[PDB]
C-alpha cells in the first residue's frame, strides 16, 4: 500500500519522476561484472 | 551486382540456349526484333540482368554463341528469335570437335578460345556491375564439354572474382549420339568441380524418363527434352530477372546454396510436368505444387531425393496464389519429411513467390536442391566410364590428340571423391 | 541545442529510416518537401536551410543502390539532399566479411566525410543513432566497420543502435546467425546502448493485433517506427525523461556490456475496426508486462530486471500512472536484482501518438513504451548462438568468409565473446 516517488522535471511537453516499491537489498553501487585508433583499424 | 553474361557452347548448348532466350523473351514481353510489347512494369524492372538496351526501345540478349561447327549457328539465326542476337556475338569455327573432349579442350577449341574471349571481354567491359557468367552446354559432346570447360578456365583466369554458373547437360545411353559420352562427361565433371561456383545438373536420363513415362511420348525427341530444360531454366532464373527478396543475384544464391566449395551441383525440379502439345490442362493447387519437391518423378537429375538429404533448398512458386498457403504448405513438408533435411544447417529451405507464371501455365513451382542424392548421377557416370576405361576402349581417340592416360585416372578419382564427399555429409549428425 | 545524427545502414536500416522520418514529419508538421507552416526541439533532428526548409540530420548508406534509389524517386525525395543518400554498386551478398572488409573498405571514407559535414552543422552534437539489420552483409559488416571508425573520429560521443534481430518467417539468408554473431562481437565495445527488434515479435504483433495475414516490411516498419518515435520523442520535443543520449545509458545501462534493453509497446490497435473504447492508463500499463507486446521474444518472468523506464505519450496524468504501477506490484512479482531498487523511472510526453494516414494502426489518445533491462534478453542471444554452433561445428559456409580475407579464428573469438556475454547475464542475475 506504501510507495515512494522522487520528482525530477517539468517542461513544455514533459514531467518525469522515480518510484521505489522495494529498495536495494544489498546497499551501495553495482558489485558483480580496447582501444582502437586509426592505425589499429587499418 | 547487375549484368549476367550468357555463353552457349556446342550443339546442345546452342539448342538449349536458343530455347532459353525465346522463353525468357516471351516472359519479358520482348518480340524477335528486340522491341518490348508487354503490359507489365515487372517485365522491365530487372531486364538489364540479361539484356543490353540498344539505341531506342530495343533489347539485345547479352549472349555469346559458340561452336566449333558452323551449322548449329545457321540453325539459330534461322530460328524464331534468331534475329534478336547480336551478329558480332556468333563465334564459330569450321573444324568441329567430333564428339571428342580432347579436340574441344586442347586442339580445335584452344584455336577458337581467344576469338570467344574477345567477344566476352567486349560484353564484360560494357557492364556497370558484372555479376558473372552463365554457360549452357552438354557434357557428352566435344565442343560444349571440352571447349566449354576450357572457356570456364580461361574466363576464371581473367574474372577470378565473378560468379561462374552452368547449366550442364549429362549424357545418357537412353538418348546417346556417341559411345564415348562417359569419357567426355567424366573429363568435364573434373573441370566443373574445380572451376564453377554453381552447376545445374540437367540429366538427359531424367528428361527421357519424364517424356516416356510421364508424358507418354513413345519416342522422345530433343525438342521434347528441351521443352522440359527451358521450363526449368526459366524457373531457376526467376529470382535473378524479376524483383525479389531471396536469391536476387548469383552471389546471394551461391552464398545460400553452397556450404562447401566442391558441393555446388544442383538437382533441379519442376511441377507441373507438361508436353509441348499439352496446352490443356486444368490442375495444380498449392499443396499439389509443394508435394512434387520430394517427387523423384519431377527431378531434372535422375536421383531420388529420398535416397539422400537436402543440405539447402530454394523453392520458387509462380503465378497468382496465397503467400500464407505457400508458407504453411512449405513448413508442413519440412516437418513431415524432417529426415530428408540436414539438422546442422538451420532454416535451410528458402521460398520465393513470383506473380508472373511461365507461358502456358497459370501456376508452377521450381525447385533447386543441393541434395546428397546427386551422388547417384556421379556414380552412374563413373561406372559407365570404368566399363570402357578398364579395357582402354576408344582411348586412341583421346591419346591421338596428345592426351595422357593419367588425366583419365585423375578425372575419375576426383569425381569419386566428390561422391565420397556427398556421402560424408549424408551420414553427418548434429551431435556437434 | 543538442543535435542527433541518424545513420541508416543496409536495406533494413534504410527502410526503417524511411518509416521513422515519415513519422517524424507527421509529428512535427513537416511536409515531404521539407516545408512547415508552423515546439523548437525538433531542431535536434532537422537542420534548417536558407529557404526555410527542414532537412533530416541523417545519412542513408547501402552497398547496393536499389533500396536508396527508391528514397531518391519516392515521396520524400525533396526532404533529403542528394549527398546524404550514399550507395555503392556491389552489395555484401549476405556476407559480413564483404561488408566489413572487401566492399566496405571502399566506401568507408566517403561515408565518414558525409557524417563529418553533418557534424560541422551541429553546435552541440549529442551523438549517433545507428539503424541496421543483424542478418544482411551490409547491415552486419558495414555497421561494425562504421562503429569502429566513429569511436576514433568522435571520441566519447554517444552511439545508440536499433538492431533488427533476424526471423525465419522473413529471413533472406541461411548465414544470418554467422553475420549476427560477427557484428555483435565487433560492435559490442563501440555501442553505448542497443535496442534489438526481433522480426518474429513484430511479425506476430502485426498478425495478432493488426489482423494482417501475411505482414510485409511496410507493415513491420510502421510498427517499428512507433517504438523508435517513443524513444526519440523526448529528444525532439521538450521532454522530461531521456532528455539527452547520455540519459539513456545512465537510466538503463548498469554495466558496459549489459546494454540491451527490451522494448514493450502498447496499444497496438487495428485501424479497420469498429469504433471502440479508448484504453485507460491502467490498461496500457498492464499491457507492458504482457510478453505478447514485446519487441524481442523472451520470458521476463524467468529473468530479473535491472532498470525499467516507462515512457507515456498523450493524455496521461501522473496520478493515473502511479495508481497503475501500485496495482501491478500487488499482482506481479516484478523481480529486480539485489543491487537495484524495485522501481520505475516514468516520463510523460504530452504529444499523442501520430499514425500514418491509411496505415494499419488506429489513432489513440494515449500510448506507452517500456524500456527494461532484463536478464531474460539473454534468451535471444542463446537462440542465435545455438544456430551458429550447429553450422560452425561442420564449418558450413565458412569458406565464403575465409575467401574474403577473414580468419577462422575471428569466428571462434566472436563466439567466445557471445559465450562471455551469456555468462555475464547469468552472473548479473545470481543473488
Ligand atoms: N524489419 C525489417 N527487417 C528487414 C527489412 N529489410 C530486411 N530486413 C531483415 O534484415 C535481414 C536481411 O538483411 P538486409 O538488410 O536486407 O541486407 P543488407 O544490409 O542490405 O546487406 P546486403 O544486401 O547483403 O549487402 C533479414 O533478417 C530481413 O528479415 C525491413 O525493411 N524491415
Ligand atoms: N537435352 C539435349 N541434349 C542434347 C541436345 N543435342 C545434343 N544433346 C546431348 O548432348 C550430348 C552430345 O553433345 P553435343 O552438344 O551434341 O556435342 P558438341 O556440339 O560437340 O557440344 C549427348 O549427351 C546428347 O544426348 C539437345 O538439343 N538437347
Ligand atoms: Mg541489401
Amino acid at each position: 500500500a506504501d510507495m515512494e516517488v522522487i520528482e525530477l522535471n517539468k517542461a513544455t511537453s514533459g514531467q518525469s519522476w522515480e518510484v521505489i516499491l522495494k529498495p536495494p537489498s544489498f546497499d551501495g553501487v553495482p558489485e558483480f561484472n580496447r582501444d582502437p585508433s586509426l592505425e589499429e583499424i587499418q | 551486382m547487375r549484368e549476367i553474361v550468357h555463353i552457349q557452347a556446342g550443339q546442345c548448348g546452342n539448342q538449349i540456349g536458343a530455347k532459353f532466350w525465346e522463353v525468357i523473351s516471351d516472359e519479358h514481353g520482348i518480340d524477335p526484333t528486340g522491341s518490348y510489347h508487354g503490359d507489365s512494369d515487372l517485365q522491365l524492372e530487372r531486364i538489364n540482368v540479361y539484356y543490353n538496351e540498344a539505341t531506342g526501345n530495343k533489347y539485345v540478349p547479352r549472349a555469346i554463341l559458340v561452336d566449333l561447327e558452323p551449322g548449329t549457328m545457321d540453325s539459330v539465326r534461322s530460328g524464331p528469335f534468331g534475329q534478336i542476337f547480336r551478329p558480332d556475338n556468333f563465334v564459330f569455327g569450321q573444324s568441329g570437335a567430333g564428339n571428342n573432349w580432347a579436340k574441344g579442350h586442347y586442339t580445335e577449341g584452344a584455336e577458337l578460345v581467344d576469338s570467344v574471349l574477345d567477344v566476352v571481354r567486349k560484353e564484360s567491359e560494357s557492364c556497370d556491375c558484372l555479376q558473372g557468367f552463365q554457360l549452357t552446354h552438354s557434357l557428352g559432346g566435344g565442343t560444349g564439354s571440352g571447349m566449354g570447360t576450357l572457356l570456364i578456365s580461361k574466363i576464371r583466369e581473367e574474372y577470378p572474382d565473378r560468379i561462374m554458373n552452368t547449366f550442364s547437360v549429362m549424357p545418357s545411353p537412353k538418348v546417346s549420339d556417341t559411345v564415348v559420352e562417359p569419357y567426355n562427361a567424366t573429363l568435364s565433371v573434373h573441370q566443373l568441380v574445380e572451376n564453377t561456383d554453381e552447376t545445374y545438373s540437367i540429366d538427359n536420363e531424367a528428361l527421357y524418363d519424364i517424356c516416356f513415362r510421364t508424358l507418354k511420348l513413345t519416342t522422345p525427341t530433343y525438342g521434347d527434352l528441351n521443352h522440359l530444360v527451358s521450363a526449368t531454366m526459366s524457373g531457376v532464373t526467376t529470382c535473378l530477372r524479376f524483383p525479389g527478396q531471396l536469391n536476387a543475384d548469383l552471389r546471394k544464391l551461391a552464398v545460400n546454396m553452397v556450404p562447401f566449395p566442391r558441393l555446388h551441383f544442383f538437382m533441379p525440379g519442376f511441377a507441373p510436368l507438361t508436353s509441348r502439345g499439352s496446352q490443356q490442362y486444368r490442375a495444380l493447387t498449392v499443396p499439389e505444387l509443394t508435394q512434387q519437391m520430394f517427387d523423384s518423378k519431377n527431378m531434372m537429375a535422375a536421383c531420388d531425393p529420398r535416397h539422400g538429404r537436402y543440405l539447402t533448398v530454394a523453392a520458387i512458386f509462380r503465378g497468382r496464389m496465397s503467400m500464407k498457403e505457400v508458407d504453411e504448405q512449405m513448413l508442413n513438408v519440412q516437418n513431415k519429411n524432417s529426415s530428408y533435411f540436414v539438422e546442422w544447417i538451420p532454416n535451410n529451405v528458402k521460398t520465393a513467390v513470383c506473380d508472373i507464371p511461365p507461358r502456358g501455365l497459370k501456376m508452377s513451382a521450381t525447385f533447386i536442391g543441393n541434395s546428397t542424392a546427386i551422388q547417384e548421377l556421379f556414380k552412374r557416370i563413373s561406372e559407365q566410364f570404368t566399363a570402357m576405361f578398364r579395357r582402354k576402349a576408344f582411348l586412341h581417340w583421346y591419346t591421338g590428340e596428345g592426351m595422357d592416360e593419367m588425366e583419365f585416372t585423375e578425372a575419375e578419382s576426383n569425381m569419386n571423391d566428390l561422391v565420397s564427399e556427398y556421402q560424408q555429409y549424408q551420414d553427418a549428425t548434429a551431435d556437434e | 541545442m543538442r543535435e542527433c545524427i541518424s545513420i541508416h545502414v543496409g536495406q533494413a536500416g534504410v527502410q526503417i529510416g524511411n518509416a521513422c522520418w515519415e513519422l517524424y514529419c507527421l509529428e512535427h508538421g513537416i511536409q515531404p518537401d521539407g516545408q512547415m507552416p508552423s515546439d523548437d526541439s525538433f531542431n535536434t533532428f532537422f537542420s534548417e536551410t536558407g529557404a526555410g526548409k527542414h532537412v533530416p540530420r541523417a545519412v542513408f548508406v547501402d552497398l547496393e543502390p536499389t533500396v536508396i534509389d527508391e528514397v531518391r524517386t519516392g515521396t520524400y525525395r525533396q526532404l533529403f539532399h542528394p549527398e546524404q543518400l550514399i550507395t555503392g554498386k556491389e552489395d555484401a551478398a549476405n556476407n559480413y566479411a564483404r561488408g566489413h572488409y572487401t566492399i566496405g573498405k571502399e566506401i568507408i571514407d566517403l561515408v565518414l566525410d558525409r557524417i563529418r559535414k553533418l557534424a560541422d552543422q551541429c553546435t552541440g552534437l549529442q551523438g549517433f543513432l545507428v539503424f541496421h539489420s543483424f542478418g544482411g552483409g551490409t547491415g552486419s559488416g558495414f555497421t561494425s566497420l562504421l562503429m569502429e571508425r566513429l569511436s576514433v573520429d568522435y571520441g566519447k560521443k554517444s552511439k545508440l543502435e536499433f538492431s533488427i534481430y533476424p526471423a525465419p518467417q522473413v529471413s533472406t539468408a541461411v548465414v544470418e546467425p554467422y553475420n549476427s554473431i560477427l557484428t555483435t562481437h565487433t560492435t559490442l565495445e563501440h555501442s553505448d546502448c542497443a535496442f534489438m527488434v526481433d522480426n518474429e515479435a513484430i511479425y506476430d504483433i502485426c498478425r495478432r493485433n493488426l489482423d494482417i495475414e501475411r505482414p510485409t516490411y511496410t507493415n513491420l516498419n510502421r510498427l517499428i517506427s512507433q517504438i523508435v518515435s517513443s524513444i526519440t520523442a523526448s529528444l525532439r520535443f521538450d521532454g522530461a525523461l531521456n532528455v539527452d543520449l547520455t540519459e539513456f545509458q545512465t537510466n538503463l545501462v548498469p554495466y558496459p556490456r549489459i546494454h540491451f534493453p527490451l522494448a514493450t509497446y502498447a496499444p497496438v490497435i487495428s485501424a479497420e475496426k469498429a469504433y471502440h473504447e479508448q484504453l485507460s492508463v491502467a490498461e496500457i500499463t498492464n499491457a507492458c508486462f504482457e510478453p505478447a507486446n514485446q519487441m524481442v521474444k523472451c520470458d521476463p518472468r524467468h529473468g530479473k530486471y535491472m532498470a525499467c523506464c516507462l515512457l507515456y505519450r498523450g493524455d496521461v496524468v501522473p496520478k493515473d500512472v502511479n495508481a497503475a504501477i501500485a496495482t501491478i506490484k500487488t499482482k506481479r512479482s516484478i523481480q529486480f536484482v539485489d543491487w537495484c531498487p524495485t522501481g520505475f523511472k516514468v516520463g510523460i510526453n504530452y504529444q499523442p501518438p501520430t499514425v500514418v494516414p491509411g496505415g494499419d494502426l488506429a489513432k489513440v489518445q494515449r500510448a506507452v513504451c517500456m524500456l527494461s533491462n532484463t536478464t531474460a534478453i539473454a534468451e535471444a542471444w542463446a537462440r542465435l548462438d545455438h544456430k551458429f554452433d550447429l553450422m560452425y561445428a561442420k564449418r558450413a559456409f565458412v569458406h565464403w568468409y575465409v575467401g574474403e580475407g577473414m580468419e577462422e579464428g575471428e569466428f571462434s573469438e566472436a563466439r567466445e565473446d557471445m559465450a562471455a556475454l551469456e555468462k555475464d547475464y547469468e552472473e548479473v542475475g545470481v543473488d
